[PDB]
């Protein structure tokens, strides 16, 4: 009843990014009615962003093969690797930059949609001074280790540091190293706000990353209130829509996505929730949310034997607080309806 | 100059830095302060991603300007 993506080999990353951009109703309209220009950049991508964001709404099979999508990806330099494993925040900054990058249109639908302004202030304690800027970003980083929730990562994000010893600040009107304490704080906040919790730490004894299975929570209506430079120095409760669980070790693993339906307003009123994974799309009961996405110990009954579960989220994603119609180019929704016809 | 890193565990640490340096150089400066190997490290700007063989200049990031630390969960 929705339409899944196939695996080339290793795109687990590409389809939970797509899905969840599909699934923005403010972002699929912008790939739609994005007007394609002669020198834009990544024409190409946009061109086949469509077609794939056509044939996920209007088709009547189970999967689109995103390899077209995928022939003329190009990350950093070289050609997209179908065979590579890679890592899903990375490939969603990726997609983020190059449609920012298509037309100003579309810049200013992204940085709105998924970019956000902290405002990192520093004040000095051995002088008169104070250097407070600003930083942009698009999705936000959370402490998970030694963390029970997202509450507790955005108190530390948004926390009083000392900058002292080693990591003297250098107030640039003084010419010398100071006593300073700086804090980060949210300025802007995006309309669909991302969450990174990385569930990693690098182990100094044996040189490895080794990945974090503790149990870390998250709400589903999130207030980001005291994290404001409002409070510190419109609306910001939101809705969690989708997460990004990441199922594996730190060698390589596999992914999947609990995506929000928030289009149809019978399913988003009763929060009908749908896992995405890779050419397959089930219902999903918004009970289990906590034992697939938030970490831990589960039990079993081996033959009672307690291990640590490897799978959890790697990525959040919000709206913002505040019956859809698509403007879809009528040439392409013939391709579709062609196809369909047989089945 | 020197920059801001936030780094794995969320520490704030300082770099000191010239504009001129390449991108491997801060990977290479990064293991020397909090130890990482240069190869597992992505450092993210304001959003865009740093990529190994460009300036630190070509990124348009000067002094007080942060560097985000991450690995890769990459599955
Ligand atoms: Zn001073």
């Amino acid at each position: 009843r929705f339409v899944g993506l196939t695996n080339l080999g290793a795109t687990c990353y590409l389809a939970s990014t797509i899905q969840q951009l599909y699934m923005i109703p403010e972002a699929r309209q912008a790939v739609f009615t994005a007007k394609y220009s002669e020198d834009m950049k990544h024409k190409t991508t946009l061109l086949e962003l469509q077609k794939m964001f056509t044939y996920l709404m209007e088709s009547e099979c189970k999967a689109y093969n995103p390899r077209p999508f995928c022939k003329t990806y190009t990350m950093d330099k070289q050609p997209l690797n179908t065979g590579e494993q890679k890592d899903m925040t990375e490939f969603f900054t990726d997609l983020i930059t190059k449609i920012e990058e298509m037309s100003p249109e579309l810049k200013n639908t992204v940085k709105s949609l998924f970019g956000g302004v902290i405002t990192n202030n520093v004040v000095s304690l051995d002088c008169e001074h104070v250097s407070q800027t600003a930083e942009e970003f698009y999705t936000v980083r959370c402490q998970v280790a030694d963390m029970k929730n997202i509450y507790e990562s955005l108190d530390e994000v948004t926390i009083k540091d000392t900058l002292e010893g080693d990591n003297m600040y250098t107030c640039s009107h003084c010419g010398k190293k100071v006593r300073a304490e700086k804090r980060a704080c949210f300025k802007k906040l995006p309309r669909i706000l991302s969450f990174n919790t990385m569930r990693y730490t690098f182990n100094m004894v044996t040189m490895m990353k080794e990945k974090v299975n503790t149990h870390f929570s998250f709400p589903l209506r999130l207030d980001m209130t005291p994290y404001t430079e409002d409070f510190l120095m419109e609306s910001y409760e939101y809705d969690l829509i989708g997460v990004t669980v990441h199922t594996g070790t730190a060698d390589g693993g596999h992914y999947y996505s609990f995506i929000r339906d928030i289009v149809n307003p019978h399913a988003y009123k009763n929060n009908k929730w749908y896992l995405f994974n890779d050419a397959e799309v089930k219902p999903f009961d918004s009970a289990q949310l906590a034992s697939e996405c938030f970490g831990g110990e589960m039990t079993t009954k081996t033959y009672d034997f307690s291990f640590e579960k490897t799978h959890s989220a790697y990525m959040l994603f919000y709206k913002r607080m505040e019956e859809y119609k698509f403007d879809v180019s009528s040439e392409l929704l013939e391709w579709i309806w062609h196809d369909n016809m047989q089945f | 100059m020197q920059i801001f890193v936030k780094t794995l565990t969320g520490k704030t640490i300082t770099l000191e830095v010239e504009p001129s340096d390449t991108i491997e150089n801060v990977k290479a400066k990064i293991q020397d302060k909090e130890g990482i190997p240069p190869d597992q490290q992505r450092l993210i700007f304001a959003g865009k991603q740093l990529e190994d063989g460009r300036t630190l200049s070509d990124y348009n990031i000067q002094k007080e300007s942060t560097l985000h630390l991450v690995l890769r969960l990459r599955g």
